């Protein structure tokens, strides 16, 4: 996932 | 198809951009444990990156999220002016600064948020942000990690972690995972 990983992790 | 350079601004290093972008040193007190997302991770430069993402932040995760209009721009803004530029492989949308060109063309740019410093070919798709996203501090702040492998801490990259700060000379810190 990369980056798109943050999204999880500040959703 | 590729935009137009930018008009002003001094160009300036890898090093010397991250000491001229807005950075909340205040975030990470001495000899204190805090939470924060592993921004980043560089075992080459020795160092990482860690980011506080407060509330006070939710805006620039509004554009990360892609929950934001923005204004898409045909002229790159000044070196050292705070823009948007769009990660489609990843498809967010995340600060960037254009520091300085590149000797084998395109240019030089930082990614505030993650600590990144990445290759710009001019022909990518870029925002204006709003002043009040635009003014945010950048979240990535560097680190010095001591009782740490830095190489194994890519597997906690974005990911909320602890982290106690031994030292903080309000450019770089020295903390540990804890």
């Amino acid at each position: 996932r990369g980056r798109a990983r943050l999204i999880d992790t500040l959703k | 198809r590729f935009l137009l350079p930018p008009k002003g601004g001094t160009e300036t290093t890898r090093r010397d951009i991250y000491n001229q972008i807005l950075k909340d040193m205040a975030a990470f007190p001495e000899n204190t444990i805090v939470t924060a997302v592993l921004a980043s991770v560089d075992v080459t430069d020795n160092c990482a990156y860690v980011a506080k993402w407060d509330e006070s932040s939710d805006r620039i995760k509004k554009v990360l999220q892609r929950q934001l209009p923005l204004q898409e721009l045909d002229q790159l803004p000044d070196y050292g002016d705070i823009f948007a530029v769009l990660d489609s492989i990843n498809n967010i949308i995340t600060r960037i600064t254009i520091n300085s060109s590149s000797a084998g063309g395109g240019y030089d740019a930082y990614l505030i948020d993650f600590g990144e410093h990445i290759h710009f070919d001019g022909n990518e798709t870029i925002f204006k942000l709003p002043d009040d996203i635009k003014r945010l501090p950048a979240q990535a702040i560097r680190c010095d990690l001591i009782n740490c492998d830095i190489a194994n801490m890519h597997c906690f990259v974005n990911t909320y972690i602890k982290i106690r700060v031994h030292e903080n000379n309000n450019s770089t810190l020295v903390a540990e995972p804890v």
